[PDB]
């Protein structure tokens, strides 16, 4: 009996986010190759799509300007880690900074 | 000749157990004309936890690993001696182990005597020093408070961690129950060595 | 709207997407089947051939390590990023370096 | 006639040609040729 | 006992072939099933 809903539970507990201290993240402090193309892709997207900026030199194309914005410690994106997923509905990440973090070759 | 080998390296397992004896070792020719007349020889073992661990050598072929009602009667005798009795090893032949009714008594009795833990061991765990065998790394036993830490470190539930059988042979060696961690420290052509921690679950029937 | 129904438009607004052509120095994905090795795709700068005549995927010679190519008649397929997510990542990612 | 669970296994399968691979737009294929004037990382 | 009216046709289509009755199932070791090529794609896979 019962169509498989009435039991159904299928509504997941919300959960909570932890932030782990800035003292306490055991995570790289240098940005990964993906975090950082992502960091990147992210950005020039979002130039795409507004087209504000805070460089100086003025590029024609949102990759190049989104490039530049992480090298020169501009781009306004956190990366945020997630390191569990807790029976007790806590979420626990660490978030790290993209202008403070190292960043990798990427040429 | 696998008996003159498991006759002296039972006794290097108990001293690598840090276990003491609680009787005088007989020479081997007594030792296998009791196990033949008798079917068994009995080992008793007294640990750090001044608990007794008793370990019983079966024949090959003798009246003790073919009917389940003389099996039955010696665990149940056996279990009822006052002595603390922190775990009890069976040692067998090899096909002894795919034997049903064997396994069934021994099930039987785990169930009926709850704290006290039975294992029935093959004859190739201790024909050998198997902490001394190369192609098997060092295994060690790290105790729960710092695999505790390791896990909070790292944010892994127990359950997380490689599994490890309780039946393996150098966790046999060691003495590690099942729900424990032992770490491994396994040689490396890459980074020259490295340590893994795994968890030990339930043994084999 | 197509292009060439927009003899009055002239105008583009800022937000406007425009569908241009593959200009060279564009990155490109660059794939030869099966695809058994983490190399057989891989992104490379785009050189256009303006010359009509010429219908073949030209690469050099020692590029085929890559994909375990010969010329003997081996054909790879091309295709071209258009989104801005996907062309970062082909080139700071995907790219034979 | 193919039922619905015939749909699923095997390559030709639901899930074996149209989940774990897809046809896609704007992708074109030939023949590749050698051009000894072209950089390891440029394409024709 | 002469019917050839009901006649078994799938023995009029002679078994040319010894191994008939016998049943393989394992996969082929010579099909591109689990292989993922297309058309004129198979040409990578000539000689060399
Ligand atoms: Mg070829």
């Amino acid at each position: 009996e019962s169509p498989s809903i009435c039991e159904g539970f299928v509504q997941a507990s919300s959960q909570t986010l932890v932030i782990i201290p800035d003292n306490e993240r055991i995570t790289s402090n240098v940005l990964t190759t993906f975090e950082a193309t992502r960091l990147v892709a992210v950005r020039a997207q979002q130039l795409a799509i507004n087209g504000s900026t805070m460089l100086k030199k003025k590029y024609s194309s949102p990759i190049d300007i989104a490039k530049q914005e992480l090298f020169n410690r501009k781009i306004p994106l956190l990366v945020m880690r997630c390191i569990k997923v807790t029976p007790e509905g806590q979420k626990i990440v660490e978030i790290w900074n993209p202008r403070e973090m190292g960043i990798p070759l990427l040429d | 000749m696998a008996m003159q080998k498991l006759f002296t390296y039972i006794y290097e397992f108990i001293e690598y157990r840090k276990m003491v004896l609680l009787e005088e070792k007989v020479p081997y020719d007594k030792f296998v004309q009791m196990v033949l007349n008798t079917g068994f020889f009995r080992i008793n073992a007294e640990t750090l936890n001044h608990g007794i661990v008793s370990v019983f050598i079966f024949g090959a072929n003798g009246k003790y690993v073919h009917h389940g009602g003389d099996m039955r009667t010696l665990l149940t005798n056996t279990l009822n001696e006052k002595k603390h009795y922190e775990e009890l090893i069976l040692i067998v032949d090899k096909p002894v182990l795919s034997k049903k009714n064997i396994l069934d008594i021994i099930v039987e009795q785990r169930a009926a005597n709850p704290t006290i833990v039975i294992n029935i061991y093959p004859y190739h765990l201790f024909c050998i020093n198997i902490p001394k065998v190369s192609a098997i790394p060092k295994h060690k036993l790290i105790t729960q408070e710092e695999a505790q830490e390791f896990l909070g470190r790292e944010y892994l539930q127990p359950q997380d961690l490689m599994q490890i059988s309780a039946s393996d042979p150098p966790v046999v060696w060691l003495g590690g129950r099942p729900g424990d961690f032992v770490q491994i420290e396994r040689p490396s052509e890459t980074a020259m060595h490295a340590v893994v921690i795994r968890f030990i679950t339930k043994s084999k029937i | 709207h197509d292009i060439e129904g927009l003899k009055q438009d002239f105008r583009l607004e800022v937000g406007d997407i425009l569908y241009r052509d593959v200009v060279t120095g564009d990155v490109a994905f660059f794939n030869r089947q099966p695809s058994l090795e983490r190399s057989s795709i891989g992104v490379h700068r785009i050189v256009v051939l303006e010359n009509p005549k010429i219908s073949t995927f030209q690469m050099n010679v020692s590029a085929c390590a890559w994909y375990n190519a010969d010329f003997d008649g081996d054909q790879m397929n091309l295709w071209v990023p258009w989104s801005v997510m996907s062309r970062v990542e082909a080139e700071l990612l995907c790219s034979v370096r | 006639a193919p039922s619905i669970m015939r749909r699923l296994p095997r390559k030709e399968g639901r899930i074996r040609k149209s989940l774990l691979g897809s046809q896609v737009w704007s992708i074109s294929r030939s023949t590749i040729c050698g051009n000894s004037d072209l950089h390891l990382d440029e394409v024709g | 006992g002469e019917d050839s009216s009901m006649d078994d046709i799938s023995a009029y289509s002679s078994p040319g072939l010894f191994g008939e009755d016998i049943i393989d199932r394992l996969d082929d070791p010579f099909s591109i099933e689990d292989v993922d090529i297309s058309l004129d794609v198979l040409d990578n896979l000539a000689p060399q």
